[PDB]
RNA sequence: GGGGAUUGAAAAUCCC
RNA sequence: UUCAAA
RNA sequence: UGGAGAGUUUGAUCCUGGCUCAGGGUGAACGCUGGCGGCGUGCCUAAGACAUGCAAGUCGUGCGGGCCGCGGGGUUUUACUCCGUGGUCAGCGGCGGACGGGUGAGUAACGCGUGGGUGACCUACCCGGAAGAGGGGGACAACCCGGGGAAACUCGGGCUAAUCCCCCAUGUGGACCCGCCCCUUGGGGUGUGUCCAAAGGGCUUUGCCCGCUUCCGGAUGGGCCCGCGUCCCAUCAGCUAGUUGGUGGGGUAAUGGCCCACCAAGGCGACGACGGGUAGCCGGUCUGAGAGGAUGGCCGGCCACAGGGGCACUGAGACACGGGCCCCACUCCUACGGGAGGCAGCAGUUAGGAAUCUUCCGCAAUGGGCGCAAGCCUGACGGAGCGACGCCGCUUGGAGGAAGAAGCCCUUCGGGGUGUAAACUCCUGAACCCGGGACGAAACCCCCGACGAGGGGACUGACGGUACCGGGGUAAUAGCGCCGGCCAACUCCGUGCCAGCAGCCGCGGUAAUACGGAGGGCGCGAGCGUUACCCGGAUUCACUGGGCGUAAAGGGCGUGUAGGCGGCCUGGGGCGUCCCAUGUGAAAGACCACGGCUCAACCGUGGGGGAGCGUGGGAUACGCUCAGGCUAGACGG
């Protein structure tokens, strides 16, 4: 099925993954259909954590089955927050 | 949308299915100047409706049979062999060039 | 490395006095002080109407041996200054001002460059509180060059600094002679500078 | 050497055997109906299309026939038998077709 | 095979 | 005869 | 922000013209040399052959059992036998082995690129919605008992459970045949008739979880078709019989000569068919002022292949690299009857070659398969290792120091060079030692809550004791190529048309700045040169941007086919052309701007940038086309 992960950008020892929507299928860093935040291990920079929750939202509305730390970073972002 | 092609009946031969001969015209890649070229369709006459020097428009459509794609949409301007005359002439020019040669 | 050898003699080569020494090229002795003709058994000889050729390169090699640069890291510089808006000569000399080993001899803290580096390669040097040894560090504007805490008593220091006690400094620069601080106030303009170079010359030099 | 996977082939085996035999019995009747529907023995002949109808889905149901191949079949069935009835026929039976 | 004569040095030519 | 000599 | 030219034909000149050099590139290799680090990168040849290990499995929450162990029962006791539980083994069943990883041999083709069509189609797992799961029956393997083989493995007999197979129901609903409205290629609705469903498991057991079935959608991934684009040779003209088309079948998810039976004679080609040669295509890369040219390694997309040929079976999906069958070649068993095998997966061997790395570490991270979960598997991958192969950063010292040691070189013998260079003085402190010591990792899980939102809690680091930090602290690698002109740099000696140099022009036959050495100098510097190859200079194939009287070049002349090109005025159309919107134009790369590693290389975020093509409007001067006129071209009298 279609997924929300991460895809691993940036360099040796200098991680920099991709929040991409994309089929379970697609080599880790190969063509995804969506890009919906960034993600930075390091949080070398203020700005570490993004997610178009918006987007988000949507993929989840129509299947997108996210991996445990994609789950992760969606929630921080307050993605299935409903308070 | 399905391509609509218009061009000349050059032959009408076959059963259910006419040669429509397109012309289509360019600059060149390279050189500017307009050129024209041409490409034969066979398309698809259910009814032997058309003939021989017919303009008629061309449309894109699900496979009649091999070489066979397209099905005629319509007459556009009936009975005109100058076209038609044209390109037999052209392919008797063949009958030239090769070994031997024919008259101009 | 940067070159490392007899220095006063690229003085000699170039026609031109080169302070790639501080003092000694003050004090009669930076050889340009009698003795300007070129090194080797051939210096005193008649010179010969040199090519447009050899005028471009003895001109960027000039301008490149008083920052004791490397041709690559020179050539990398300028070709950057190409790429960047503005006119080339004078963005290329803003470029080579802007190294921190430069900035660092601009504001005293070392009697020449190849000292100015030294202090840098050995952490004697601080921007804006953080360590830096690369003495190719680019100083932007606002930058806050100071000497090490750890540093600010070592003997050397103090003599350099002492001696910048009431002596002026670049219009694009300001030293603040007391704690050792010093800040990198602007890019200078061509008109800042006054080094015995014709940009124009170099920028020839490498369009060939 | 050993990869236990030896078992997708010799399931697949059964699996092939399994299949097989559900299209054949479907052809032998297909064509008793139509053969029947060409003698315009109307009663019997859809008598046996029923069944045939029947296999055909249930060949369906699972992963034999499948798909819109069943309906291609029961298609160019119905087809065949309602037409070779026209020699007099007269859906008799009337299972199958809905005249 | 030089070593001479000749040559600007050779090839050639004449010498040992 | 070869190469080179203003 | 974007354009440099030079040497060389002559005694000299101008021109034509070729050759050559200065510049960028590279998966490089070779020579001399070689200190440290980060990030990249590394079989370009035999798609030759491959030892060994690893590279796909998971599920006991689908089912029954074998073996080894322990415990508790039924008996007065034993035998026999019942239940529970641990380890392990493979079966049956399911999902995954069609992804991920490799390589291009093949392929000039709907293969790829770009834009479209499908009323001619499919899509497992995932998401939303509607409705369901009532009854029966059955078999095969485990296992047991025989038989055949050296082996690989096989044949027979008997027993048995399931989410295995089958029958009967219910039919939300769907499929098929006819009808009929509606719509428009096979789209949608509707009526009669016929046909078609299911699985059970878990439990913190009357309720929730994981599943099952039939439909309609979504999402993702696709199939097939079409327009346009895509190398060299015409010293390759003609090619074609399933060939081109038709009717009816077969076949497929689906169109189609995809295949078949009949019937027509047709299809293609100078706008290059057919044949031959070469080649995986693209994003992009290198070069260039641009237009172009060249290229397609690494990374991303597509395609093709899996020792060489064929084929299918299973399945949502394959005609399947680590699945199956047959033929061929090869290797290895072999009791010669018959068997086993396939690194273009990681690493490694061998061969070929000028040449290309470790039989490493880890699943800690990201991603993937199976599982409710715990977890298990993952040579994907994250890392480390080797190689100056490339890029970027660093060091081999800094300041002082003689009118200037010695030595070597040169000399007009007065002196001049190397040279502040050294020595020496004084500073700093790569290396190295000691201490501290990471980020990358917070989820899954557990508890509260309601297995949700939301809160709490806990376990995990290969890299690595590495990075980085703080102390202590030593003066501590320099080469390589050039110096006749182009082209920055000159003197002595030695050699003599020798020995040799040489990119091109040319040097050397006793005074050689050109050979070899030395002193000196120029250039660059852990690198410098050489070879090869691409673009440049080269407006030297000229679209931008060339020529043909005598330099290479007007066909010996005519007639004329195709084609190219076409006077003046008006009108219709709006194909070219132009304008506006709009869709498409993946990501990466490139460009600009900020950021993160102390800088940079490297990397992240954000921002324009459009050409091409589709759609929708609009314009009509020019070209085009259709109408009608005109005589100044042409033709006629
Ligand atoms: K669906
Ligand atoms: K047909
Ligand atoms: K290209
Ligand atoms: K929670
Ligand atoms: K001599
Ligand atoms: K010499
Ligand atoms: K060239
Ligand atoms: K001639
Ligand atoms: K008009
Ligand atoms: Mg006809
Ligand atoms: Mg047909
Ligand atoms: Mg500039
Ligand atoms: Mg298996
Ligand atoms: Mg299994
Ligand atoms: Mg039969
Ligand atoms: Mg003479
Ligand atoms: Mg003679
Ligand atoms: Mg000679
Ligand atoms: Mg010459
Ligand atoms: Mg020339
Ligand atoms: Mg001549
Ligand atoms: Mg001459
Ligand atoms: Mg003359
Ligand atoms: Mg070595
Ligand atoms: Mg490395
Ligand atoms: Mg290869
Ligand atoms: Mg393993
Ligand atoms: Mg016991
Ligand atoms: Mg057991
Ligand atoms: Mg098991
Ligand atoms: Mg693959
Ligand atoms: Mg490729
Ligand atoms: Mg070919
Ligand atoms: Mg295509
Ligand atoms: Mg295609
Ligand atoms: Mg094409
Ligand atoms: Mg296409
Ligand atoms: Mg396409
Ligand atoms: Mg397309
Ligand atoms: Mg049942
Ligand atoms: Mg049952
Ligand atoms: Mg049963
Ligand atoms: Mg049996
Ligand atoms: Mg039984
Ligand atoms: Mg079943
Ligand atoms: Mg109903
Ligand atoms: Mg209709
Ligand atoms: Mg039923
Ligand atoms: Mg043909
Ligand atoms: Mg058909
Ligand atoms: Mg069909
Ligand atoms: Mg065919
Ligand atoms: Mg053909
Ligand atoms: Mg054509
Ligand atoms: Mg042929
Ligand atoms: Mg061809
Ligand atoms: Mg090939
Ligand atoms: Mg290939
Ligand atoms: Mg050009
Ligand atoms: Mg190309
Ligand atoms: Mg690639
Ligand atoms: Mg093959
Ligand atoms: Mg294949
Ligand atoms: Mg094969
Ligand atoms: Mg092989
Ligand atoms: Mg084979
Ligand atoms: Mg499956
Ligand atoms: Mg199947
Ligand atoms: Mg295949
Ligand atoms: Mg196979
Ligand atoms: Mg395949
Ligand atoms: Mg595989
Ligand atoms: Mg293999
Ligand atoms: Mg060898
Ligand atoms: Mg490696
Ligand atoms: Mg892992
Ligand atoms: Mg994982
Ligand atoms: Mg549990
Ligand atoms: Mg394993
Ligand atoms: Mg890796
Ligand atoms: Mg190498
Ligand atoms: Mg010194
Ligand atoms: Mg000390
Ligand atoms: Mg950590
Ligand atoms: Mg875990
Ligand atoms: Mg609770
Ligand atoms: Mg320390
Ligand atoms: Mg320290
Ligand atoms: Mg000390
Ligand atoms: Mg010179
Ligand atoms: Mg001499
Ligand atoms: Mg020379
Ligand atoms: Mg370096
Ligand atoms: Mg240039
Ligand atoms: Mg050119
Ligand atoms: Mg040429
Ligand atoms: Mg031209
Ligand atoms: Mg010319
Ligand atoms: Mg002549
Ligand atoms: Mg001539
Ligand atoms: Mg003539
Ligand atoms: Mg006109
Ligand atoms: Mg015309
Ligand atoms: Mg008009
Ligand atoms: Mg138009
Ligand atoms: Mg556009
Ligand atoms: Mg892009
Ligand atoms: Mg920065
Ligand atoms: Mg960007
Ligand atoms: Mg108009
Ligand atoms: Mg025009
Ligand atoms: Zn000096």
């Amino acid at each position: 099925m279609v997924k929300i992960r991460l895809a691993r950008f940036g360099s040796k020892h200098n991680p920099h993954y991709r929040i991409v929507v994309t089929d379970a299928r697609r080599k880790r860093d190969g063509k995804y259909i969506e890009k919906i935040g960034y993600y930075d291990p390091r949080k070398t920079t203020p700005d570490w954590l993004k997610v178009d929750v918006e987007r988000a939202r949507y993929w989840l509305s129509v299947g997108a089955q996210p991996t445990d730390t994609a789950r992760r970073l969606l929630r921080q972002a307050g993605v299935f927050r409903q308070e | 949308p399905k391509k609509v092609l218009t061009g000349v009946v050059v032959s009408d031969k076959m059963q259910k299915t006419v040669t429509v001969l397109v012309e289509r015209q360019f600059p060149h890649p390279l050189y500017g100047k307009v050129i024209k070229r041409s490409k034969k369709y066979l398309a698809h006459d259910p009814e032997e409706k058309y003939k021989l020097g017919d303009v008629v428009e061309i449309i894109e459509s699900r496979p009649i049979s091999k070489r066979k794609r397209f099905r005629v949409l319509r007459l556009v301007e009936s009975g005109r062999m100058d076209l038609v005359e044209k390109y037999l002439i052209r392919r008797q020019n063949y009958q030239s060039l090769s070994k031997r040669g024919g008259k101009a | 490395g940067r070159y490392i050898g007899p220095v006063c003699r690229l003085c000699r080569r170039e026609g031109v006095k080169l302070y790639l020494k501080g003092e000694r090229c003050y004090s009669p002795k930076c050889a340009m002080e009698r003795r300007p003709y070129p090194p080797g058994q051939h210096g005193q000889k008649r010179a010969r109407r040199p090519s447009d050729y050899a005028v471009r390169l003895r001109e960027k090699q000039k301008l490149r041996r008083i920052y004791g640069i490397s041709e690559r890291q020179f050539r990398n510089l300028f070709e950057e200054a190409s790429k960047k808006k503005g006119v080339t000569g004078s963005v290329f000399l803003g470029l080579l001002e802007s190294r921190l080993d430069n900035v660092v001899y601009r504001l005293g803290f070392a009697v020449s460059r190849r000292q100015a580096r030294q202090l840098v390669r050995h952490g004697h040097i601080t921007v804006n509180g953080r360590r830096v040894d690369l003495p190719s560090y680019r100083v932007r504007p606002g930058d806050e060059i100071a000497v090490a805490e750890k540093s600010r008593n070592l003997e050397l220091i103090r003599q350099n600094l002492e001696a910048m006690k009431g002596r002026k400094v670049g219009p694009w620069l300001s030293l603040d002679v007391e704690g050792m601080k010093g800040k990198f106030l602007r890019l200078p303009d061509r008109e800042d500078l006054a080094l015995p170079v014709n940009e124009q010359l170099v920028i020839e030099f490498y369009s060939r | 050497r050993n990869l236990s996977a030896l078992k997708r082939h010799r399931q697949s085996l059964k699996r092939r055997l399994r299949n097989k035999a559900k299209k054949s019995a479907i052809k032998t009747l297909s064509k008793k109906a139509v053969q029947l529907a060409q003698e315009g023995k109307a009663e019997e002949a859809l008598k046996i299309m029923r069944k045939a109808e029947s296999l055909i889905d249930k060949a369906a149901k699972g992963s034999t026939l499948h798909k819109n191949a069943a309906a291609r079949r029961k298609s160019r069935l119905m087809r065949k038998v309602r037409q070779l009835l026209e020699a007099a026929g007269a859906p008799l039976i009337g299972g199958g077709l809905s005249a």
